[PDB]
DNA sequence: TCAGAAGCAGTAGAGCATGCATATATGCATGCTCTACTGCTTCTGACGATATCG
DNA sequence: CGATATCG
């Protein structure tokens, strides 16, 4: 907690804190006195990633020690293995210079553990180990990237593991594994070039499903993953001419159905507007016969939701800014603005200004 | 009660003048006898149950060592697991010069208050950081009326003993040899919890329980714990929860511990597999399983060898019933387990269990089942032989009620017997053998034999821990004692030999 | 929630509404009401083991709190160790130590809280002055001047 | 101790008839032969087998010259079985149009046995037959076959699609009602005659069905090797003793070939090194050698160094090769629920002398008449730990022996106190529940009284079914060796059907099961089935 | 040949923490660690018979 | 029969 409070202020004591953490991890046996011993080291490494203190930490020796511990037939508890995998993944991110000779070895370890935990027909999975492996992979792929245009096998099996992680095949109660999978997908979606361009339908469906979840961190992770996926797919469909006839019309139909739907809160409308922008921007497929359509739709919905509906709008005020941002994003696109919808707009902005103290 | 509960025992030995000077014919002083008894209990408990708590407290001394600084009360050892060093510390006072060592270290012959002694005992009982199943204080003294010429201290001690007994502390009396005579009816009749109903008269010697405590019984005791909580499946719908218990388990010596010869401390063993050529470490995900048959080489993953040996889910699938008349006694494969209902996973299992037990007992039928103890385990066929409880020895349960899980061997477990001819014997020979068998018959008890190797290992460990160079040799109780069997049969052996053997024959 | 560590600075030998870590050495337990956030450690195995090894430690609370607590089967082991105290009745509590025969008297007064059945206040008076513990109370404006025992 | 055996399978058109609801007899014979050859291969026992296919389209036989022995093809000579024969049986065995006869097949099998076992030493020679008996044959060569079998000491077994719904190996009548033709009838008569004329009446019991042969281990009956004798002396006192030989009659049968640890990339085991390193529990983790470690035990929270040499010189020394009777007692005071061991010993007499035989027979009969047992003191050799056990008489119509089962010591007894159920007022069942359980038990009876003498005849002989784990391992190894990149196949239907009672018992117990369900209430607290990772992340 | 000894994996039984929403109370459920015990698999070595040499 | 070295 103290390192979280004063991050960079602990300049001289970092080496001693790391030494004490390593000594507690080595000499002690209880996991309750061992999980914090690795959490503090992870916080140290995340706080001093760019600082020059990464030379006295001996990242190479630490990685060697933890890898030798991994190669032990004696099994450690599940909760500490998660932190071990997370730390091993972080070791490649904060100091990749000393990890060029070990990233290829660590990727095989991560892939084997993920396959053992997600392709086991004789034993139940271990969700903490899964979340740890996912976070370690998301932290290791930051520098030692593996794209489809570099090596297809690894970049495809990683994508399949991410799919199976974010796949709601069996609904659970803890969301650590799907949250880590969504964060991994959001961080490095630019590597799975041909992967996301084949199962894009199921990807979009599951991302829309997770973006409406009741959780907050899971919602943010799903939103970031959906934004990255939409950006990548829009780039791929706007760069070449063979992706238009299927993907362009599919995504345009999806966005139009999301927009013209009557039961769709501000989240889906904003997502549809952002996707339509990111797609029709570079693709140069904008047609005023539908931009004006979605503009009139948004204006009528805002009018029937905020202006005419003069009732107990407990949540409407807390979502009016998103409606205004979407309306502005749409209005900036079309060039022939209907003059009949200018009052509704001016009065709408006036009433939004009036609701300022309620925020 | 609880599985995690352990036992606690506090040795309370007096240190008055009568404890050191009672040698009528110079055989054993009451203090030396108490030290011998305490050492015997320590030795017998350090192997049987090494997780119990023992404490030795001396009262009536001159010095004092307490947590509340009471007077004339010295706590030598607190409630902890019995070790070898405490045995030596008690040995410091065992010998005759041990009495002088005691009187120079702690002193003797002083006044005391029996209330403060019980208070220190309760304080020691209240410092335990584990659950205690039984709390017992054995008082080693030779004072039939300790608080003489004073009634206030006697009433205070009686009130404190009542408080301790209300707390749940067993308080028995181990009276030693009193010269004039030890009568517990004076004072200790109202102190102890239960009276043995035979000490209405007076005693002139040691107590009858000291000889019981001096017999060092070395046998590791294990608490009751089910091997597995399976589910007897009378059908895909009718399922009841039963507990599998083992009543006969092979006793094994404790496994050794790798040590550092210099500091005599345990070392940490870390097995590790790596490539011999490159030198890089190998994880289980980077390893396959092979099995070479001739020229071929079958390659299988790690998790596939478990698929090879899995058929169904763990539990007891109920097959039909079979009479006991067709269950051969020579069809033994594994030691028989014990089935008993749990009434904790499913509600209503005990009633159906008792019904099945009664119906199988009155019909002497054995419910055949398919035994799968753990996940990914090949199934075995077992017959749930019904067992009726037997209440003997003034209503003491010697056999629990339930079913007897008996393993049945398969076709390949039975081996082939070579062909031989049945040569029989004459009625005279069979009658002679019957007579010589009736001459040597006896009564068998299941607990009449001991494992000689295990007992010898215990004796050797004691000799190496206590640093005594005279290791006790445990007499082999499994020997037939041929030096006494021939004296009973008499001259039947040579007659039977001449009857069934040729004139000249080399056996 | 209850951010209280069940230990007053003036009287550290008594713990209120908390029996988790350092309150296992207390000489007297007090329970304001029967809410779960004020009953941490009341069913702990360590406290269960301590109760069966002592005779002078008790749990003081309102009679309604005692009725609500003894009804639950998980807390029925306190049946012989709970001493209910009437409200607005100054009683003397003996903080006798178990190990040593030391003793200490303190005067406690239970005041109504108006929160839930059995909710009361604790007003202690001893050598270190007068302290007040209003655990989850509810008083309207102008009612503090109507408490007889606080005047 | 090798043993010759020639498999004679019929590949005629007769067995190729697709009966509705039942697999073809050709398929059942293929299953039986596959099980036989796979248990012969994976056991790695020195043996040579031969396969003679008769009733095929082609013709290949050493005596085929002269328009004799047509449609007889020796598909495999007397050689060690391997994966080639497995591939042959699995894939490239196809039915034939012409129907040959089993008599000329027996002739050519004798020919192979007597012209290929020349330079080899075989203590046993066997011939198995897989026919349908629905083909034409003659009656002339029967006496010649009988004489050649009695002079060459050849053992024979016959396997038919029928015994003397339908589930393959499901403990039920394999023969279809009224499905035996007159040709099959006369074939049955002649085969019963030829089996009786070989070794007596017991020869008729050497005729098994196809489904019957899959869950009885009968094909390995005349080729298994006998046990190793343990020569010792059964002493009574200091002088009286009896020369005895003891064999292991029942023993836990486990696999003999372990699973080698090889590298993932290189399938060679030499590229794997298992190193064990010892280190102190310190911060620096100083490495410790191997010669500076002393063995030590634990003695009451302490550690006492007990070196190997000190443990050896102080170890309990006993006189090995001893078997002395401690005494005698009634068989009623020693129950089988206290048996503690892993193997059963049958104590037989000496090898050849008759005096020890008569003495042991007298001992057995005396122990039987007095219904008493003989507690003995058994020890395998100088190093084995001494043990006590029961030695009760086992009298049969063919042999005499003493069965030995080890007894537990004092440290092996555990006194667990369980609550009583007879006076369990919280769980005492009602009388209607007792009647329902009675009906269920009487419905689920696995024994029956037949032949009007009212003798017991169990419908589920679990003591004769082979271990299914061995067959599963064999079929999985075969599938992986013949299909290098494919998932493991599921459990075959006959294996999963031989581990179940006959369907008649289930059909009769359907109603009592629901009746038990009605009265007895069963409420489950929380069902959390352990689902594997594949079922969650498919 | 096979008994016995390591070495490893699974579970019972206790115990504890946290996650629960706009509640300040949840108590409630759920999921994890720990430890001693049992069982299976792999490995080893002494040993006794019986083969061979004198 | 010695008694030595295998071989399981
Ligand atoms: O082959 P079965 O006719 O079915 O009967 C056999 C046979 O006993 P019988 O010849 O007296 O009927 C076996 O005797 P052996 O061949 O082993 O000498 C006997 O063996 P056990 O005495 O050891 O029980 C046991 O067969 P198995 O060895 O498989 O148990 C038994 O079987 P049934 O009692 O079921 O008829
Ligand atoms: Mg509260
Ligand atoms: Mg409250």
């Amino acid at each position: 907690i103290f390192l979280e409070k004063m991050g960079q202020k602990i300049a001289p004591y970092s080496v001693e804190i790391k030494n004490t953490c390593t000594s507690v991890y080595t000499k002690d046996r209880a996991a309750k006195c061992k999980i914090p011993a690795l959490d503090l080291l992870i916080k140290l490494l995340q706080t001093f990633r760019s600082s020059r203190l990464m030379d006295e930490f001996k990242i190479g020796e630490l990685f060697s020690k933890f890898y030798g511990e991994l190669a032990l037939k004696k099994k450690i508890p599940d909760t500490v293995l998660e932190k071990v995998y997370e730390l091993l993944g972080l070791l490649g991110e904060v100091h990749p210079s000393e990890m060029i000779n070990n990233a290829e070895n660590l990727f095989r370890a991560f892939l084997g553990e993920l396959k053992t935990q997600m392709t086991s027909a004789v034993r139940e999975p271990k969700l903490p180990v899964l979340a740890g492996c996912l976070k370690g992979l998301s932290s290791l792929l930051c520098n030692f990237t593996k794209s489809m245009e570099e090596d297809p096998q690894t970049s495809r099996e990683i994508f399949n593991f991410v799919l199976k992680a974010i796949r709601p095949q069996i609904d659970l109660k803890r969301y650590a594994v799907p949250s880590a999978g969504l964060r991994l997908f959001a961080l490095h979606a630019s590597q799975f070039s041909t992967c996301l361009l084949d199962n894009y339908v199921s990807l979009f469906e599951v991302l829309l499903k997770w973006c409406a979840h009741t959780n907050v961190e899971l919602k943010k992770a799903a939103l970031s993953a959906l934004e990255s996926f939409l950006k990548q797919v829009s780039n791929m469909v706007a760069k070449n001419a063979e992706m238009h006839k299927n993907k362009l019309q599919y995504f345009m139909e999806q966005f139009y159905g999301i927009i013209r739907n009557v039961d769709s809160n501000n989240k889906e409308l904003s997502i549809a507007i952002r996707g339509y922008g990111l797609f029709a921007g570079p693709c140069k497929v904008i047609n005023a016969k539908d931009v004006d359509f979605m503009y009139v739709e948004l204006i009528q919905r805002c009018k029937q939701m905020f202006l005419t509906q003069t009732d107990t709008g407990d949540d409407r005020v807390y979502q009016m800014p998103s409606f205004l941002q979407s309306v502005a994003s749409v209005l900036l696109y079309l060039d022939t603005v209907p003059e009949v919808y200018t009052p509704v707009l001016e009065h709408l902005v006036v009433m939004q200004i009036d609701s300022f103290p309620q925020y | 009660y609880k599985y995690s509960g352990r036992d606690s025992l506090i040795f309370l030995v007096d240190a008055s003048k009568a404890m050191f000077e009672s040698q009528s014919e110079d055989e054993l002083t009451p203090f030396d006898m108490s030290i011998q008894c305490i050492q015997s209990v320590y030795i017998s408990k350090i192997i049987s149950s090494d997780r119990d708590l023992l404490a030795v407290v001396f009262y009536g001394t001159e010095k004092d060592k307490n947590s509340v600084n009471f007077k004339n009360i010295y706590v030598l050892q607190e409630l902890d697991n019995p070790g070898a060093k405490r045995i030596l510390e008690l040995d410091q006072f065992k010998g005759q010069q041990g009495q002088k060592r005691f009187q120079d270290m702690m002193g003797h012959g002083s006044d005391y208050s029996l209330s403060e002694v019980l208070w220190v005992c309760a304080n020691l009982f209240s410092d335990v950081q584990f659950k205690m199943s039984h709390k017992r204080i054995m008082l080693f003294t030779n004072e039939d009326n300790p608080h003489g010429n004073d009634s206030a201290k006697a009433s205070r001690a009686r009130t404190k003993a009542g408080d301790l007994r209300d707390t749940g502390i067993f308080l028995d009396l181990m009276h030693l040899k009193k010269p004039g005579g030890f009568d517990i009816s004076l004072f200790y009749r109202d102190i102890i919890s239960i009276a043995e109903d035979e000490d209405l008269r007076v005693h002139f010697e040691e107590s009858s329980k000291l000889e019981d405590l001096l017999r060092k019984v070395r046998a590791k005791e294990t608490r009751k714990r089910a091997l597995s909580r399976l589910k007897l499946k009378l059908n895909k719908d009718i399922v009841i929860s039963v507990g599998i218990y083992n009543l006969v388990q092979k006793a094994l010596k404790p496994p050794p511990i790798k040590l550092y010869r210099e500091t005599n401390e345990p070392v940490k063993t870390k097995t590790r597999t790596f490539n011999t050529s490159t030198g890089g470490l190998l994880l289980p995900s980077d390893t396959k399983r092979s099995q070479i048959y001739g020229s071929r080489q079958i390659i299988l993953e790690k998790e596939e060898t478990e698929e090879l040996k899995r058929f169904d889910d763990p539990g007891l699938m109920l097959m039909g019933f079979k009479p006991l008349v067709l269950l051969k006694k020579h069809h033994y494969l594994r030691p028989s387990l014990f089935v008993y209902p749990e009434e904790s996973l499913v509600i209503g299992s005990s009633t159906l269990f008792s019904a099945l037990l009664i119906k199988c007992l009155e019909k002497e039928v054995a419910a055949l089942c398919r035994y799968t103890p753990r996940r990914n385990i090949p199934p075995y066929f077992v017959a749930l032989v019904p067992q009726e409880e037997e209440l003997d020895d003034q209503k003491i349960q010697v056999t629990p009620p339930g079913f007897q899980l008996v393993f049945l061997p398969f076709a390949d477990d039975k081996r082939k017997m070579p062909f031989t001819e049945k040569i029989m014997a004459t009625p005279e020979q069979v009658g002679k053998m019957k007579a010589i068998v009736e001459k040597l018959r006896f009564t068998y008890r299941s607990d009449s034999f001991e494992n000689p190797v295990l007992q010898q290992h215990f004796r050797n460990l004691e000799a190496l821990a206590l640093d005594l160079m005279e290791p006790e040799q445990a007499v082999d109780l499994t020997l037939p004692k041929v030096e006494a069997m021939n004296k009973r049969l008499g001259s039947l052996v040579d007659e039977f030999k001449e009857l069934v053997y040729p004139p000249d024959y080399n056996p | 929630m209850s951010s209280f560590e069940g230990q007053m600075a003036e009287y550290p030998t008594i713990s209120i509404d908390r029996f988790d870590r350092e309150n296992l050495r207390a000489r007297a337990y007090f329970l304001s009401h029967c809410h779960k956030d004020h009953m941490k450690g009341l069913r702990a195995p360590t406290l269960k083991r301590r109760l069966e090894c002592s005779l002078k430690v008790y749990l003081y609370c309102s009679p309604v709190t005692k009725e609500l607590l003894l009804t639950s089967p998980k807390y029925r082991f306190w049946k012989k160790r709970i001493i209910s105290i009437e409200i607005e009745t100054p009683t003397q509590i003996s903080l006798v130590d178990e190990a040593s025969g030391e003793k200490e008297e303190i005067v406690v007064t239970l005041l109504p809280a108006g929160h839930c059945p059995g909710s009361v206040m604790f007003l202690f008076q001893g050598n270190n002055g007068t302290v007040l513990y209003t655990g989850d109370f509810r008083l309207a404006q102008g009612e503090a001047a109507r408490m007889e025992l606080l005047h | 101790n090798k043993a010759a055996v020639v498999l004679c399978m019929d590949v005629g058109f007769t067995m190729s008839n697709s009966i509705p609801g039942i697999e073809s007899p050709f398929e059942q014979a293929k299953k039986v032969i596959t099980m036989f050859v796979q248990r012969q291969v994976f056991a790695e026992n020195k043996d040579e087998i031969a396969l003679v296919l008769f009733g095929t389209d082609g013709t290949d036989n050493p005596l085929s010259g002269g328009d004799q022995y047509q449609n007889i093809t020796v598909h495999r000579h007397l050689m060690l079985p391997d994966f080639d024969l497995l591939e042959d049986i699995e894939s490239k065995i196809q039915p034939g149009s012409q129907q040959a006869d089993f008599l000329d097949a027996l002739i050519v099998s004798m020919d192979v046995i007597q012209h290929e076992t020349i330079g080899k030493k075989f203590e046993k020679r066997h011939i198995e037959i897989f026919t349908d008996l629905s083909s034409r044959f003659s009656k002339s060569q029967l006496d010649i076959i009988i004489h050649s079998l009695k002079k060459c000491d050849i053992s024979l077994q016959f396997f038919l699609p029928f015994s003397l719904p339908f589930r393959l190996g499901g403990h039920g009548p394999s023969f279809p009602l009224k499905g035996i033709t007159e040709q099959q009838k006369e074939g049955l008569e002649i085969v019963k005659m030829v089996m009786i004329s070989l070794e007596g009446e017991d020869g008729l019991d050497e005729i098994y069905s196809f489904s019957e042969s899959l869950r009885k281990l009968c094909v390995f009956k005349k080729i298994e090797r006998h046990s190793i004798h343990w020569p010792c002396r059964l002493t009574i006192g200091s002088n009286l003793s009896i020369r005895i030989a003891a064999y292991k009659s029942i023993l836990q049968e486990r696999v003999k070939k372990t699973w080698t640890v090889v590298d993932a990339k290189t399938l060679k085991k030499e590229d794997i090194q298992k190193e064990t390193v010892y280190c102190l529990n310190d911060d620096d983790e100083t490495e410790v050698l191997k010669e500076d470690i002393i063995q030590g035990f634990r003695y009451g929270s302490d550690i006492v160094p007990f070196s190997k040499v000190d443990e050896e010189q102080m170890k309990y020394k006993s006189e090995g090769k001893c078997f002395s009777v401690l005494g005698f007692c009634k068989s009623s005071q020693v129950q089988r629920r206290f048996f503690m061991g892993n193997q059963v010993l049958k104590v037989f007499a000496a090898r050849d002398d008759e005096a020890a035989a008569v003495a042991l027979s007298s001992l057995i009969h005396a122990l039987d008449d007095l219904d008493m047992v003989a507690i003995v003191r058994y020890a395998y050799d100088k190093r084995a730990n001494p043990q006590v056990g029961v030695a009760f008489p086992h009298i049969k119509h063919n042999y005499e022996c003493l069965v030995y089962v080890q007894l537990p010591f004092m440290e092996d007894l555990r006194q667990y106190m369980f609550s009583s159920l007879k006076n369990s007022k919280k769980y005492a069942p009602t009388e209607a529940q007792l009647n329902a359980v009675d009906a269920l038990i009487d419905s689920m009876s696995l024994a029956k009284k037949d032949e009007k003498t009212d003798t017991l005849e169990d419908l589920f002989p679990t003591t004769k079914i082979p271990n299914p784990r061995f067959q599963r391992l064999f079929q999985c190894l075969l599938h992986r060796a013949l299909h290098p990149r494919e998932p493991l196949p599921p459990i075959q239907q006959h294996i999963w059907n031989m581990l179940n009672p006959p369907a008649e018992v289930t059909t009769k117990s359907q109603i009592p099961l629901s009746k038990i369900k009605t009265l007895f209430p069963l409420i489950e607290a929380k069902k959390k089935d352990q689902v594997t990772a594949q079922e969650i992340f498919q």
